[PDB]
This record gives structure tokens, C-alpha cells and sequence, in this order.
């Protein structure tokens, strides 16, 4: 209190409509471009040829409209194909792909009705205000190596913790966070602690 | 001053780039700045160099949600022609 | 139609704006050539420059990453993609030059090489190259010591494999 | 001679035939010519439009 | 007498120009598709893992 990609429908139909009405006003060679007053001042014979011109003309204008109007709905098809699959995919779950509900992390989506159209309210999530950490791939305890079950390593300088990789929330590393695999002597980047 | 897409009468070419505003062509866009017409080279972004190392990373402390709209036409008007009486 | 005849002009005029038609269909097609591109290759905010020193745990991206000495700064295998493929006429430049598109790829491939997917999603956040190698191997349901422990393998086949593309091409 | 068009004349680098008299292109237009008193043959080029 | 002739002929050319701009329209319909497709690879191929 934006709308441009519907008026441009409804712009685009009524300037076809237009070029047809006022095609009724061409003589595509003829005398008149009204049949009546070729009507009422020649006979059928001489009429005639000139009838005919007229209805030449006519025809091709109303076979340019309606290949225009196929091939414009055809592109109105796969717009509506694309928003009942948003509707699917982005009111009634939640996506996974990418951009394809809005832009960050999907969340939920509102359908709205416009003329003739439809208008999606996303609902994102965007991480923010990042802070700089040193990373390890494993740790080594026991001659052993470390991985995290869900998250990353991460070291404020001088102590090492477990986060979960999308919100920093810092715990420590315990034997219920980790899993171990192998000896500390084949990853490279392997750290102790 | 001449372009690719042409000669082009009536804007000063200045050197700075800006977002595109008017597409004339071949890399070249104009704009009504300041009480002038101004014709530049678009630019594509801002740089960025990303603080990358092998034992760095970067870890979200907050997030933001945010709402935006996303507009689709779905039907246009039904119209119909009687052939004979056009 | 005429070719710069007074009495042809004048007979078409007959024909009510049929020519009016024809150049605006045209005119409407020649915008979305452009309106294509912008969104194929338009996925960035900000240009990303890859970093000088250019470690990714064994992995080699130097016949895609953008070569000075080259034509436009493109790539190794841009070059050979590019190699390989009067009377009221005319033909219209593209609005981007590709030198652009290169601009606008090489910005896309220095953002994942260097953030993983965290750049379409919001700011870059770096990451180094292994551990976003492990992360997609966990996307895949494989553990992440598989990685680890086959680190130069997976290193060698990938370099391996983008030596036959150029190859191939 | 009866080739008859309309444009800009300019001097050359071809080689005709002896008994050739004018070029075409691909897509049969005019596009140089010989002249019947001098023996040169001349470039032609439509006039500017756009 | 040359109106009648004339007239034959751009009748032709009209028909032969309409004939180009109709198949322009088809076969941009279908690169507009294809970019459509590029555009979405471009989304969830290389920013994302899919
Ligand atoms: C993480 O650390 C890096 C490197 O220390 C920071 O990168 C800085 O980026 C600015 C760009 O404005 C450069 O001018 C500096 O030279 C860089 N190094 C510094 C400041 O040491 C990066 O900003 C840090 N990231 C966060 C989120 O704080
Ligand atoms: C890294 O984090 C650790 C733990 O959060 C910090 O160590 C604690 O710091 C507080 C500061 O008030 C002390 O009271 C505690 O005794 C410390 N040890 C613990 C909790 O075991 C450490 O200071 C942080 N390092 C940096 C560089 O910020
Ligand atoms: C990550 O990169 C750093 C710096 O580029 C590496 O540190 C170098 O390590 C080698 C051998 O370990 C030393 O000879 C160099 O002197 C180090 N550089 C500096 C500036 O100290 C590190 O080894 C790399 N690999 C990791 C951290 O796994
Ligand atoms: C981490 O600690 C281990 C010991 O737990 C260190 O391993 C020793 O390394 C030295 C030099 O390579 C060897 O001479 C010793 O025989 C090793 N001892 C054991 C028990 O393995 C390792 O060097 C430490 N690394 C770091 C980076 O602190
Ligand atoms: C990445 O691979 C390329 C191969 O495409 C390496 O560059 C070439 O290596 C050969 C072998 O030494 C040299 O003869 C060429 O002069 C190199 N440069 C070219 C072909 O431009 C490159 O060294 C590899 N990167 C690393 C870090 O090993
Ligand atoms: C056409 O006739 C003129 C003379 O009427 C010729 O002109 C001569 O050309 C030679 C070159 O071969 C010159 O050395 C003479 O000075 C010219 N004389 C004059 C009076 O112009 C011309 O060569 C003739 N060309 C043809 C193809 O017949
Ligand atoms: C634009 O910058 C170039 C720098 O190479 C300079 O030569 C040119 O004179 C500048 N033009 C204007 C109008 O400032």
C-alpha cells in the first residue's frame, strides 16, 4: 500500500484485441473498407471482387490473432503447471530445494489470491552475525580418532568445543557426542585434546 | 559517443559503474543522475574475498526470519470471435 | 517489402499496421533473450574472488578456475567451449558481453569452492575444502572417516577424472 | 550495362575472369561489380540505414 | 498496370515475413524452457547438493 508480471497479461491481451478491432477499418485494396457502400452502389458482378479482397484481409487478421493466442497460452500453461507445484511443495510441506521456496532456508509458505494469479508469502530462515573459529577434522584421545556425530569442532583460541554447524551453541566433547575410528595417524589435520 | 550498439547522442559518458538502469547494449546502460543523462559500463557487484583458510571457519551467532512475496499468473481472459460476423 | 520505393509504400499502406504486429512480436522476443540470461547467470550478490594461495587438500580446480593470460580471463575449458562452436536486417548485441558471463561464473565457482552452499543462502561463510567434502559425503548417508581416510584417493580420482573432460573436449 | 542498385562503390581486392563481369554472395545479391570502360572491378556496399 | 503487379508481390513477401515471425515465436517458446531448466540446475546443483 510489484504487480507487473499480471498487467503485463492483461496489457498484452488488450493491445491484441485492439489491432483486431481496428484492422475492420483496412481496404486491403478495395474501394470501400465498409461492405455497405459496396453493397449499395455496385451490382452483384462488380460487387463481388470487391467483396473479395475484403474478405481476404479479414481472414489473415483473424488468423494472426488466434496463432498469437495459442502460443500465448501455452506460456500461461506453464505458469500455472509451476504454481500448483509451489503450492504443493512450499504450502502443503516444506522444501528442500534450493531457491526454490524463497531465498534462505525454508520455512513455510502462505498462499494469496490476486486477479488472475496467485501471490506466495515465504517464510525463510537466514543466519546471521557470524563469528571466525579454528576447525580440527578429528581429535586424538588414547592414540584414538574423534569424529563428531552431528556438528563441527571449533576452538575459542584456547578451548575446544562441539557446535551444531548452523547456530554456535558450544559443549564439550564427551564419548556421547563423538565416535571413534582408527588411530590418530592417517587424517590429516587431526588435533589433541 | 560511440558504443557497440551504436552511436549514441545526447548523454555524457561518465567512468564509474553503476547498477543497470536503462539497458542500451553491449555493456553500456544510461541513467538520469545530477540534471543529466549519463551513459556507464554496469557493474555486477561489489568484490568480496572470502577469508578462506584450512583451518578457519565461520559459525552464525543469530539468524534473521524474513517474509518475502513471489507472484505467478495463472488464468487470462476467455474471449471469443463469431468468424462470420468479424 | 519495398526496398525504398514511393509506390510499393504507398499500396501497403493498405494493409492496415500488419507491419506494426510483426515488430512488436519480434521486439517481445528479443527482450527475453536477455531476460533468459539474467537469470541463469545472476545468482550472486557479490563477486567472489578466490584467495591466492590455493590449498583444498589435494584437490585441483586450475583448468576451471579464470586464467589471466587468456582471451576475455576465462577458464582452461571455457577456451575450448568457445573454439568449438543487408536488406532491413539487423542483428542485435546481447546486453551482457561474455566477458560478463565469465565474470558472473567464475564469482559462482570461487563462492563454493570457498563457502559451500552457504552463499546462496546468505553471507559466505567459510569453510576449509575437506570438511565440506565430508559434509556432502554424510548428504550421501557415507560417514565422514570415509572421507578422511581415503583423502588422497578421492583427491587423485577427482583430478584424474577432470583431466579426461579436456581430454574429451 | 542494366545492373541496376543503389549504394557505395569502392575499390577492391578481387580477381575476376576475363569474361566474368560482376560477383554475388551467398544468397545471390550483388556485391561487386565491373565497370565496361576502365576494366577495374569495384566493392559495393548498401548505404547506411538502421 | 504495375499496381497489379506489385500487389502479387507483396502479398508474397508479407506471407513469407509472417511465415518467419510465427517460427521465431515457436522455437523461442522452447529456448525460454530450457533456460527455465539451466536456471534451476544453477539453484540446486551448484548451490546446494540435491
Ligand atoms: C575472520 O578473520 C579474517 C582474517 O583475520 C577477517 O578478514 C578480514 O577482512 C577484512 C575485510 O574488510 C580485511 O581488511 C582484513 O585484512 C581481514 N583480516 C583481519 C581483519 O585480520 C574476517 O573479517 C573475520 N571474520 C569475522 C566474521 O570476523
Ligand atoms: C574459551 O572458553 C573457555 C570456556 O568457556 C574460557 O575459559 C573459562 O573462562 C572463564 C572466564 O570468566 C573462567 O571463569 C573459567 O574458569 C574458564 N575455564 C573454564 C570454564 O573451564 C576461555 O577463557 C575462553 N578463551 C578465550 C580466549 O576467550
Ligand atoms: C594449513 O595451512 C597452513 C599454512 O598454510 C599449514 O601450516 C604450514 O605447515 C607446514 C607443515 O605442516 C609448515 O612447514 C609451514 O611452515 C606452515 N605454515 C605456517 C605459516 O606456519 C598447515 O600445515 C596446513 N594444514 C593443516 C592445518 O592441516
Ligand atoms: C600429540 O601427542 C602425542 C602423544 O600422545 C604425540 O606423539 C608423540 O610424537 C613424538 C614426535 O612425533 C614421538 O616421538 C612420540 O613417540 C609420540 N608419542 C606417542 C605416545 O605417540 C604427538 O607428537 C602430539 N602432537 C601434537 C601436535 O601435540
Ligand atoms: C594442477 O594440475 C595442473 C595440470 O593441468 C598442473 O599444472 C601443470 O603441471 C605440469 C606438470 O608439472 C606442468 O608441465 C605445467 O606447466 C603446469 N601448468 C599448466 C599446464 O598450466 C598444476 O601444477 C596442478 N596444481 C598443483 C597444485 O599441483
Ligand atoms: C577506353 O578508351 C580510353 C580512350 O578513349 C582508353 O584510355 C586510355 O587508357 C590507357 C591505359 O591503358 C592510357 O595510357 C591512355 O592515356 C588513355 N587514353 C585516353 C584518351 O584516355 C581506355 O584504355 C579504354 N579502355 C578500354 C577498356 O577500352
Ligand atoms: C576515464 O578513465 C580513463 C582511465 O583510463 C581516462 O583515460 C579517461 O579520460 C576518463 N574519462 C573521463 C571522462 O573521466
Amino acid at each position: 500500500s510489484a504487480l507487473g508480471k499480471l498487467q503485463d497479461v492483461v496489457n498484452q491481451n488488450a493491445q491484441a484485441l485492439n489491432t483486431l478491432v481496428k484492422q475492420l477499418s483496412s481496404n486491403f485494396g478495395a474501394i470501400s473498407s465498409v461492405l455497405n457502400d459496396i453493397l449499395s452502389r455496385l451490382d452483384p458482378p462488380e460487387a463481388e471482387v470487391q467483396i473479395d479482397r475484403l474478405i481476404t484481409g479479414r481472414l489473415q487478421s483473424l488468423q494472426t490473432y488466434v496463432t498469437q493466442q495459442l502460443i500465448r497460452a501455452a506460456e500461461i500453461r506453464a505458469s500455472a503447471n509451476l504454481a500448483a507445484t509451489k503450492m504443493s511443495e512450499c504450502v502443503l510441506g516444506q522444501s528442500k530445494r534450493v531457491d526454490f521456496c524463497g531465498k534462505g532456508y525454508h520455512l513455510m509458505s502462505f498462499p494469496q489470491s490476486a486477479p488472475h494469479g496467485v501471490v506466495f508469502l515465504h517464510v525463510t530462515y537466514v543466519p546471521a552475525q557470524e563469528k571466525n573459529f579454528t576447525t580440527a577434522p578429528a581429535i586424538c584421545h588414547d592414540g584414538k580418532a574423534h569424529f563428531p556425530r552431528e556438528g563441527v569442532f571449533v576452538s575459542n583460541g584456547t578451548h575446544w568445543f562441539v557446535t551444531q554447524r548452523n547456530f554456535y551453541e558450544p559443549q564439550i566433547i564427551t564419548t556421547d557426542n563423538t565416535f571413534v575410528s582408527g588411530n590418530c595417524d592417517v587424517v590429516i589435520g587431526i588435533v589433541n585434546n | 559517443f560511440q558504443t557497440r550498439a551504436g552511436c549514441l547522442i545526447g548523454a555524457e559518458h561518465v567512468n564509474n559503474s553503476y547498477e543497470c538502469d536503462i539497458p542500451i547494449g553491449a555493456g553500456i546502460c544510461a541513467s538520469y543522475q545530477t540534471q543529466s543523462i549519463i551513459a556507464y559500463t554496469m557493474s555486477l557487484g561489489a568484490e568480496n574475498s572470502v577469508a578462506y583458510s584450512n583451518n578457519s571457519i565461520a559459525i552464525p551467532t543469530n539468524f534473521t526470519i524474513s517474509v518475502t512475496t513471489e507472484i505467478l499468473p495463472v488464468s487470462m481472459t476467455k474471449t471469443s470471435v463469431d468468424c462470420t460476423m468479424y | 517489402i519495398c526496398g525504398d520505393s514511393t509506390e510499393c509504400s504507398n499500396l501497403l499502406l493498405q494493409y492496415g499496421s500488419f507491419c506494426t504486429q510483426l515488430n512488436r512480436a519480434l521486439t517481445g522476443i528479443a527482450v527475453e533473450q536477455d531476460k533468459n540470461t539474467q537469470e541463469v547467470f545472476a545468482q550472486v550478490k557479490q563477486i567472489y574472488k578466490t584467495p591466492p594461495i590455493k590449498d583444498f587438500g589435494g584437490f585441483n580446480f586450475s583448468q576451471i578456475l579464470p586464467d589471466p593470460s587468456k582471451p576475455s580471463k576465462r577458464s582452461f575449458i571455457e577456451d575450448l567451449l568457445f573454439n568449438k562452436v543487408f536488406n532491413g536486417l539487423t542483428v542485435l548485441p546481447p546486453l551482457l558481453t561474455d566477458e560478463m558471463i565469465a565474470q558472473y561464473t567464475s564469482a559462482l565457482l570461487a563462492g563454493t569452492i570457498t563457502s559451500g552452499w552457504t552463499f546462496g543462502a546468505g553471507a559466505a561463510l567459510q569453510i576449509p575444502f575437506a570438511m565440506q567434502m565430508a559434509y556432502r559425503f554424510n548428504g550421501i548417508g557415507v560417514t565422514q572417516n570415509v572421507l578422511y581416510e581415503n583423502q588422497k584417493l578421492i583427491a587423485n580420482q577427482f583430478n584424474s577424472a577432470i583431466g579426461k573432460i579436456q581430454d574429451s573436449l | 550495362n542494366g545492373l541496376t542498385g543503389t549504394g557505395v562503390l569502392t575499390e577492391s581486392n578481387k580477381k575476376f575472369l576475363p569474361f566474368q563481369q560482376f560477383g554475388r554472395d551467398i544468397a545471390d545479391t550483388t556485391d561487386a561489380v565491373r565497370d565496361p570502360q576502365t576494366l577495374e572491378i569495384l566493392d559495393i556496399t548498401p548505404c547506411s540505414f538502421g
